């Protein structure tokens, strides 16, 4: 409302100003009620999906594992701590070892990786550790223990009976309710819901397919973007990109002739996980989903460790589709 | 305490009714079971005395609705209290999301040996301090207690009874041989609780730098003595934390207390964490009353 | 081991109990089966001595069998084998 | 919302078991002839209530003797010693 | 009237001189009524002796450090401040501690006059190096409670005499709390728990006894106001 | 959800559930395979140690 | 309370047949469209899942014959505000242009400043020159309902907490003393004389006989009329409805005068609660997170105390086996319990009944049924026969003690038109004087609800320098983050109204009171004051009044200019190191008492089709151990407890009795069995012709 | 005001409301 | 060392209320002692108050008496402000039999020997021409607030109307100190308590009973 209210509640409002405040507050109350109602639905679905992730074996004995950003490099050159380490690095078990400048090992394979060892790592001066995760646990039915790392409730290693799927679902769908909206990207609880439902984003935005420079053109009342391959032969043409959108800004705005990545996002917005799967494999979509959900939850300042979202995402990426029957039983 | 909980007598005589029935049959207050049932139902004077005996060391799950997450159900050792309102410990309000505007809670009762063991071991409040999501504590002292501890540990320059090294005419008049002497001088109107002074501690572990300075490697505290320029409030605060924990000497913002309890839960056993949290609660309320936080 | 004396449903301390077994679920079933043994000892004591040998440690005035169970677990009077 | 006013009352069933036990003990306080006459007269052994002629036949006496033993036993049980124990069940 | 429940004092001895008294069951809510009064009496009603001031050779205005020793002035002061000493002579008496040669000066080095005594002679106070001689005069009197560092009423009558605080009370730290024993058969009485920590002059038992005596006094004056008065008289049992 | 369709297709295919989830085992009332229900914990044997048993 | 009556009327409800359901409710129907101003209150709506679907009419609203909600405005012509009130619907509200009542009218209808606040058609707010205004509001507080207009300092409170205050101002209970609010609006008198719960002198006269039941008024011209009270009449929610007179035998009354207070009234002014002394410190954690502590003075002197009259009812319905007779004799009932019943079967007026007493003794025919051999033996040994006619007497529900105010007996013999089959229906009105208790819900007029954490004794309560103890102690942390500092202003003004002020106008009226009406330059102790809602006490006025209070009895200004006072700790003894806010706040006793909420069950009734425990406090029932709690205990890994709560506490029919028997005999609780919701399912699937079978191998 | 037996309750109304409450 | 032991001095301001000064108290002791004597006076001074009334006409509390303007409960509340001092420690029944036109002042209560009604003009009720009020109050000695004794627990006929009793003669008590505490360290506290009794007893007697109770409880130690 462009008036606006100019009186404090100590000075006492006038009539019309109180009327406008009533607009706002009544809508807020109704919205809070409905939001709680919806948080319930999300929790139910997440519990249904991750009811069968229970820790069976002590150790899957796998070697694969994700990497952690872990205090990215400074331009002048130092180790500035990554702010969101407590959600993305702590309570994890390393698969590899920490070695630097052909020096000695720092943290050996399979350590809880708490605060003192993270301080040791940042003191020794490395930035990326390959750590285990419930995404790449090789056990048949549910995760192992060392993949799940420290149980966040005990402070010790997770037990061999925990129903970590239910804990993950509850911890994800619990801090809803207090999840507001903003002032056409969806930016709140419905955004999270469409992420977990794997919908095509409301504000679908193009993603690159191969590197090279860009063939940028402003057509009639909207854009026309194509990718120049370096060996991708056929040029991928993105024609019907509206004039209402914006080009992606990073580091500067997207300029013509700029070198794009394999799956660089063309338009600032969000992308469909199906497409980034088909282009950049399973790893990329796992990272994309975790980053995208934790972007929402950091925006509200709620601390959720990533392994819960990783449990759910691992439950998403189970099955495969049959494009050729071979000759055996598969439609 | 964090594990205990209140339980109105008129609600523990109709939940444990079989237990109290058996017990006051065994003590020859009733000829048989029917007499015990009628007596209990009529709240005859000696039912209560048996009720305390059948209650002690027997958990009662205290659930709230909606059970948003895993800590919506927790097991407390009941403690018979009068009135008709379940007395809940204030440090589980954050887990239950329970303000006191008229919330209601459901008391269940485990029966079998396995169930009571489950409550006593798995779901007892003292054991489930940390949150399942991010590992931050949820028995952290919140709201009123944090204001108390802030006012306790904040520092006021220009307060009554500071340490000034001014000399020539009179000595420093800031040193205090022991926190006991400091408390005595605080009861008398000389020392403010938040003035900067130099105490000589013998039961508190100095911070790492001072330990490496005065002792280097192996300063064990119960006997050693060392001076520190701090406020009396911070000494009284660090007396709550265990012996092994180093001196803190900061201003207890809520994040500082979160970090302290996180470290103290990551390095020490759980029972120590529970007792320390309870002590922090007590000190926080006692010094929240004195903080004079009013609204006019 | 420095801490204030446990009181009530927290004696013995669970952190000293967990060092005896693998995980807390084993601790729960361990205590519960011992408590059933003890309760049966009390009841079966009416008849001849069965396979139920009850409190190895001396109990209190009126003490619940499960508290007896856990207190023995702490004092290392019992052993177990898992499945 | 329909309470089934026919369900097992839990306390009633256990109370009946306790009554069985206490009555059995008290009757065992009676003499062999007395215990037998009471159990048969009130069908505590099979649920069949035997009458005076049957009881006198299986003991080989006259029914008047059975009725006299019956009255004597009842009066003995009315004595507060073995009576107040079973009063509460009624 | 009848108290209906007679309170009973029972103590748990923790150290040689550290005690935890319990006084149950006090009727509601007398726990606090007598707990806070007892705390104040323990701290500020037991007579005792302490150091009032000291003077020292070799130091006139360089109040930072003493020549010939290792430890600085204020450390000597707050070592002397924690010194248990008993007295009978009411006038401030003087005591002399004095020693040449390097070594560790303790509490037993001091030579007391008639009546005054030290209850921990095996206490470290200071260190001397390289043939130094330390010679400090103590002014010891007896007092009550805790007095601040009394500002020198005279300006320079004793130019070397510098004052110090004086912790007279044999008790050091007293804290207390209440409980809610037996809510049902009794209707929620109270239970007072004390935690008294004294120096090695007197036992906590005697500390509590003296506090009881002094506290009896005043309320007994109040009773003498009207001796024929009715109150809650505990029934001897 | 969609109970009719699920049941009819399961019937047509003679489906056989193994009662191994933590939702199928909360319906039929038996012990759930999580926590203190799995056979590594539910079948532990508790016996007095021979030394204390001898002392007893 | 009377207000809840007058507000259940005047209620607008959009969720009716011919309207919309709570599921087809477009979220655009619940927002306050800018046409609601003066036609429907934006504040007062239920805070449940009904927000916006239920509201209440404005104070001045009036319904057009056609049914459109008209609204009064003042017609301003040629820049001249007149007094010819003209009513307008929403359409003409959109056509024309509307000014504000708090505008500088220059005592001639003339505006003063040309740039005037005004409303345009689409809800826009604009500064029109003062020539195009053709309508002005009739008064402030026109937008607002009846109940919300009774909140002093409303304009300072946030809309959320004001909404809560309005929704809890209808939930107070009628106390036994009913003290008028020290600080209020103008709507305490007009909300009682029009709520119908206050007898009104119809035509002028002089009272002759004033008695607790009847007032006889001698209407001047010959005629006389006897108004009759309703002493201790049960309301529709169990509360008292007394009406005591306020006149004396020689007073002259005029038509339209209040002649007798109602349940919540005192001299005719709506009074729902008491003026309790309040201090705003956080004390020892008992007033932690909205909890409230009380003196024991409130319990003792019966300050907060509500009478609750409950009704019990038993019908002597006919049955096939015979006729149910309400008679004293009952099969096993001994003369000891029977003592209360008089002869007909009803209790005697006054008998203190307790949970389990025989209010009405009714015996129902049962016919001959088999007696277990054991029972036959006992019956003969103890000389008690059968009297087959079974007992089904009414018994006071659990936790419903009290006296028996009155017994009403309806019978067919008296030709009373009972429903068919009922030869006699007797209703017994038990009643109890419930006092304030831990868990009872207390709230002010500003949404600041809270349960009673602890009723402290009177000596461990922070008392003033005068020795007067405070009566409640709210918390501080609840004030700033809820944006309802109304209670603070109400507090300060409250104290001003209690001690009485004296505007130091010796040097002329200070500017602080330059705009304050006359006969406010001085006031008496316990003098009643009122601040209308949107034209109330400007903060400056409160500051100056607070700094101009007269001393109590000695020379002692207890509350300084800041509004705070030096409290002594009643428990320890030392003064608090910082001054604390004290004052007199008007607080109510809400109808959420503990005795209506506490509940327990060990074994009770059981449902019919499924064999679960029943539901609700009317029966015993248990608490729904719902799906989310099952998730919670799956997450802990507690398997045995889940098996317990879902087999041998709810459904395992043969298992429950075994569990009870094993508990009484002192044995390990038996191993649980299959429930009775995995066997009804099995027989249904073997009934829809789907062979569902269990094969271990 | 305008009710015969009105509690004499002094008002802070700076304004003057013309129309009575209906 | 302080050679003056603490002393007490009466200072009457009115017959009902009175100030008491205790001096010279040890430094930092006044507040605690003022609080001790307050928590005693305000809690445990033995007194006497009506326990049960038995109005002749009515049978339960929630009703009216023909003729009286005050329903029974208002009579209960009015009576609960009475101040009667009893000498005997056994229940003693006082009677009141007002008739016809006039106010039932509590000064019309005929007291049994050994009790006295201190506030005479208390307005128990008002009686019109049909007025007839015959109440039989019961006095009883004790301390504190005793909730109304159940008519079931105690032996009582239907007529009995249980009434809460508040056995406490004290009305208002305050304390304050004027500690000089000068730099010379000749510090002392000068407690000034102020008792105010409800005319049942005198403040002096209240303070004396306080002294007795606290002396006993401290002799325990
Ligand atoms: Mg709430
Ligand atoms: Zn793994």
């Amino acid at each position: 409302i462009p008036r606006p209210v100019k009186s404090s509640f100590r000075e006492g409002l006038t009539v019309l100003e109180y009327f406008i405040n009533t607009h706002g507050a009544r809508k807020g109350l109704a919205d809070t009620a409905l939001r709680t109602a919806d948080s319930g639905y999300l929790t139910r679905r997440l519990v249904d999906v991750s009811q069968d992730v229970i820790v069976r074996e002590h150790d899957c004995q796998t070697e694969r594992g994700i990497v952690v950003e872990l205090a990215e490099r400074a331009p002048d050159g130092t180790l500035i701590r990554d702010p969101y380490i407590e959600t993305s690095a702590y309570a994890r078990t390393l698969g590899t070892d920490a070695v630097d400048e052909a020096g000695n090992v720092i943290v050996e394979r399979g350590q809880d990786l708490g605060d003192p060892e993270i301080d040791a790592l940042l003191a020794a001066g490395i930035t990326q550790v390959k750590v285990r995760s419930v995404l790449t646990c090789a056990t048949s039915t549910g995760v192992c223990a060392t993949c799940y790392g420290r149980s966040m409730a005990t402070g010790k290693l997770v037990d061999i009976g925990e129903a970590v799927g239910i804990v993950a679902a509850q911890s994800i769908g619990e801090p809803g309710t207090q999840l507001t909206m903003r002032t056409d990207i969806t930016g709140g609880l419905p955004r999270v819901q469409e992420l977990f439902e794997a919908r095509v984003p409301r504000g679908k935005a193009p993603i690159a397919d191969v590197t090279g420079r860009v063939r940028l053109e402003d057509g009639e009342r909207f854009y026309k973007i194509t990718i120049v391959p370096d060996d991708g032969g056929e040029e991928v043409v993105y024609d019907k990109i509206s004039k209402r959108q914006r080009l992606r800004v990073f580091k500067r705005v997207l300029s013509d002739g700029d070198h794009v990545e394999v799956g660089q996002q063309l338009m600032e917005g969000s992308a469909d996980p199906h497409e980034v799967l088909r282009v950049q494999g399973p790893r990329e979509v796992q990272i994309h989903l975790v980053r995208e959900v934790q972007e929402v939850y950091r925006a509200q300042g709620v601390s959720i460790h990533d392994k819960h979202i990783e449990v759910i995402v691992r439950q998403m990426l189970r099955r495969v589709t049959i494009i050729d029957s071979g000759s055996t039983e598969f439609l | 305490k964090l594990h205990q909980c209140g339980l109105p007598k008129l609600m523990a005589l109709e939940l444990f009714k079989p237990f109290v029935m058996k017990r006051l049959v065994d003590l020859n207050h009733a000829q048989n079971i029917k007499s015990a049932k009628r007596m209990v139902e009529r709240q005859r004077p000696q039912v209560w005395d048996v009720l305390e005996e059948v209650i002690a060391e027997h958990p009662v799950l205290l659930n709230r609705a909606p059970t948003l997450h895993r800590l919506g159900i927790q097991a407390f050792e009941p403690m018979l209290v009068e009135g008709k309102a379940i007395q809940l410990h204030p440090l589980v309000c954050e887990a239950f999301n329970a303000d006191f505007d008229g919330d209601q809670m459901a008391v269940h009762l485990p029966l079998s040996a396995e169930a009571q063991a489950e409550a006593r071991i798995l779901m007892l409040s003292s054991n489930n301090i940390l949150s399942p999501a991010s590992g931050r504590p949820l028995a952290m002292p919140r709201l009123d207690m944090v204001t108390g501890l802030y006012y306790l540990t904040t520092e006021v320059p220009g307060d009554t009874g500071e340490y000034q090294p001014a000399s020539g005419d009179h000595p420093e008049t800031g040193v205090y041989s022991s926190p006991a002497e400091a408390i005595m001088a605080a009861d008398r109107g000389v020392l403010s609780v938040r003035a900067k002074i130099k105490v000589r501690l013998t039961q508190l572990r100095p911070p790492v730098e001072i330990e490496a300075e005065l002792f280097g490697h192996s300063g064990w505290q119960p006997g050693d003595a060392w001076m520190a320029e701090t406020t009396l409030g911070r000494v009284m605060f660090n007396e709550l934390l265990p012996l092994g924990y180093p001196f803190v000497n900061k201003q207890m913002h809520k994040k500082v207390q979160a970090a302290i309890i996180n470290d103290l839960a990551e390095r020490y056993p759980m029972i120590v964490v529970a007792q320390t949290v309870d002590k922090l609660k007590d000190a926080g309320f006692y010094w929240a009353t004195r903080s004079g936080v009013t609204v006019s | 081991g420095g801490y204030d004396t446990p009181l009530g449903i927290t004696n013995p301390p669970i952190d000293e109990l967990l060092d005896r077994v693998s995980s807390k679920y084993a601790l729960v079933i361990y205590a519960a089966k011992r408590a059933r043994q003890i309760n049966d000892y009390y009841n079966q004591l009416g008849e001849g001595i069965l396979e139920y040998v009850g409190p190895l440690v001396e109990p209190g005035l009126q003490e619940k069998p499960l508290s007896i169970a856990l207190r023995e677990i702490h004092a290392d009077l019992l052993e177990h084998t898992e499945g | 919302f329909i309470e089934d006013s026919e369900a097992v009352v839990a306390v009633d069933a256990v109370s009946f078991t306790l009554l069985q036990d206490q009555l059995q003990s008290v009757l065992d306080t009676l003499s062999e002839r007395e215990a037998g006459v009471v159990r048969l007269r009130f069908g505590l052994t099979d649920g069949q209530p035997r009458t005076l002629d049957e009881i006198g036949q299986v003991y080989g006496v006259t029914r008047e003797r059975i009725r006299q033993i019956e009255s004597k036993t009842m009066s003995k049980l009315r004595h507060p010693s073995r009576s107040q124990v079973l009063r509460d069940y009624l | 009237m009848l108290i209906s429940q007679r309170p009973t004092l029972s103590e748990d001895v923790l150290t040689d001189n550290r005690s935890q008294f319990v006084i149950e069951p006090l009727e509601p809510g007398f726990g606090y009524t007598l707990g806070n009064s007892l705390r104040r009496t323990l701290l500020s009603s037991i007579p005792g002796a302490a150091v009032t001031s000291i003077r020292i050779d070799g130091v006139l205005h360089e109040f930072t450090t003493v020549p010939g020793v290792k430890e600085d002035v204020t450390e000597i002061i707050l070592n002397l401040k924690s010194l248990v000493v008993s007295s009978e002579e009411d006038e401030p008496v003087t005591m002399y501690l004095r020693k040449q040669g390097p070594g560790e000066v303790t509490a037993g080095d001091i030579v007391p006059p008639a009546g005054v005594t030290v209850h921990n002679p095996g206490m470290h106070i200071a260190t001397l190096n390289d043939k130094g001689k330390l010679e400090v005069e103590l002014v010891v009197e007896r007092g009550r409670g805790y007095v601040p560092a009394v500002q020198n009423r005279a300006s320079g009558a004793e130019i070397g005499r510098i004052p110090v605080d004086s912790i007279y009370s044999p008790v050091l730290k007293v804290t207390y709390k209440v409980d809610a024993t037996r809510v049902e058969q009794r209707t929620d009485f109270d239970k007072l728990i004390l935690d008294v920590e004294t120096k090695n002059s007197i036992s906590p038992r005697d500390a509590l006894a003296s506090a009881g005596k002094t506290l009896v006094e005043l309320f007994g004056l109040a009773r003498e106001l009207n001796v024929e008065a009715e109150g809650i008289e505990i029934g001897p049992s | 959800q969609e109970t009719t369709r699920v049941l009819t297709d399961a019937a047509i295919n003679c489906r056989s559930d193994k009662l191994n989830g933590l939702k199928e085992n909360v319906i039929i009332g038996k012990l759930i395979p999580a926590g203190t229900g799995i056979n590594r914990y539910r079948n532990i044997a508790v016996q007095p140690t021979e030394e204390a048993r001898a002392a007893a | 309370n009377p207000l809840s009556g007058l507000t259940h009327k005047r209620r607008l409800s959009a969720l009716g047949p011919g309207g919309l359901s709570r599921e087809r409710a477009g979220l655009e129907v619940r927002d306050v469209h800018p046409s609601h101003y003066g036609r429907m209150c934006p504040i007062e709506t239920p805070e449940g899942p009904n927000i916006g679907l239920i509201g209440s009419l404005s104070v001045y609203a009036r319904v057009n014959p056609f049914g459109f909600i008209e609204t009064p405005y003042r017609k301003v012509v040629d820049g001249v505000v007149s007094d010819e009130i003209v009513y307008l619907t929403a359409d003409e509200e959109d056509r024309h242009v509307v000014a504000q009542a708090n505008s500088p009218i220059d005592a001639d209808g003339r505006f003063v400043e040309p740039r005037v606040l005004v409303r345009r058609k689409a809800g826009e707010v604009e500064y029109v020159p003062s020539s195009e205004v053709d309508y002005m509001d009739v008064s402030p507080r026109q937008m607002v309902s009846v109940a919300t207009a009774m909140i002093p300092f409303l304009e300072h409170d946030d809309a959320n907490r004001a909404l809560m205050g309005a929704n809890m101002q209808r939930q107070a209970v009628p106390l036994v003393r009913s003290e008028a609010p020290l600080v209020g609006t103008g709507m305490e008198l007009r909300a009682a004389i029009d709520a119908g719960d206050v007898v009104v002198a119809e035509e002028s006269g002089v009272i002759e006989e004033v008695s607790a039941d009847y007032i006889t008024v001698m209407h001047d011209n010959g005629t006389r009329r006897t108004y009759r009270m309703r002493k201790f009449a049960r309301s529709n929610h169990g509360t008292c409805a007394n009406q005591c007179p306020i006149v004396d035998a020689g007073d002259r009354v005029e038509a339209g005068q209040v002649i007798a207070d109602g349940p919540c009234t005192d001299d005719g002014e709506m009074a729902l609660g008491k003026n309790l002394l309040v201090a705003i410190m956080p004390w020892e954690g008992h007033n932690y997170e909205d909890a409230i502590i009380l003196s024991n003075r409130l319990v003792e002197e019966d300050v907060l105390t509500s009478i609750h009259i409950e009704e019990h009812e038993i019908d002597a319905r006919d049955t096939k086996l015979g006729a149910e007779e309400i008679t004293r004799d009952i099969p096993n009932i001994s003369d000891e319990v029977l003592a209360d019943l008089d002869e007909r079967g009803i209790v005697r007026i006054g008998a203190e009944v307790r949970d389990g007493d025989i209010l009405v003794g009714k015996v129902t025919p049962k016919g001959e049924t088999e007696l277990t051999p054991e029972e036959r033996l006992l019956r003969a040994i103890f000389g008690e026969k059968a009297r087959e006619v079974r007992d089904t007497s009414l018994k006071v529900p659990h936790g419903e003690s009290g006296k028996v105010i009155g017994i009403r007996v309806f019978s067919r013999e008296d030709e009373d038109e009972l429903p068919a089959g009922v030869n006699e229906l007797v209703r017994v009105y038990v009643a109890q004087k419930r006092k304030i208790s831990d868990g009872d819900k207390l709230a002010g007029r500003h949404g600041n609800k809270g349960v009673i954490g602890k009723i402290l004794p009177v000596e461990d309560m922070p008392f003033l320098a005068d020795g007067t103890p405070v009566d409640i102690i709210l918390n501080t942390h609840g004030v700033p983050r809820r944006m309802n500092i109304g209670q603070i202003l109400e507090t300060h003004l409250g104290w001003c109204a209690h001690s009485g002020w004296k505007v130091d106008a010796a040097k002329g009226v200070p500017d602080w009171a330059a705009r304050l009406p006359d006969e406010l330059l001085e006031a008496q102790p316990n003098a009643i004051v009122s601040t209308p809602v949107f034209d109330g006490a400007q903060e400056a006025e409160l500051q100056g009044l607070l700094s101009c209070t007269l001393p109590n009895r000695d020379g002692d200004v207890l509350v300084d200019a800041d509004g705070k006072a030096m409290l002594f700790d009643g428990r320890s003894g030392e003064p608090f190191p910082y001054p604390v806010t004290v004052g007199y706040m008007y607080i109510m006793k809400l109808h959420h008492l503990v005795d209506d909420k506490i509940h327990a069950r060990s074994t009770g009734p059981y449902s019919m089709i499924t064999q679960q425990p029943l539901g609700g406090k009317a029966q015993f029932g248990g608490q729904r151990f719902g799906e989310m709690e099952c998730w919670a205990m799956q997450a802990y890994g507690a398997a045995y407890t889940l098996q317990e709560l879902l087999t041998i506490k709810s459904d395992d029919t043969v298992g429950r009795v075994k569990v009870y028997e094993a508990i009484v005999k002192g044995e390990n609780i038996p191993e649980p069995g299959i429930p009775e919701s995995f066997k009804v399912l099995l027989k249904e699937l073997q009934s829809l012709c789907l062979n569902v079978e269990v094969l271990s191998s | 005001n305008s009710v015969p037996g009105a509690p004499n309750r002094v008002s802070f109304a700076k304004l003057r409301e013309p129309l009575e409450v209906p």
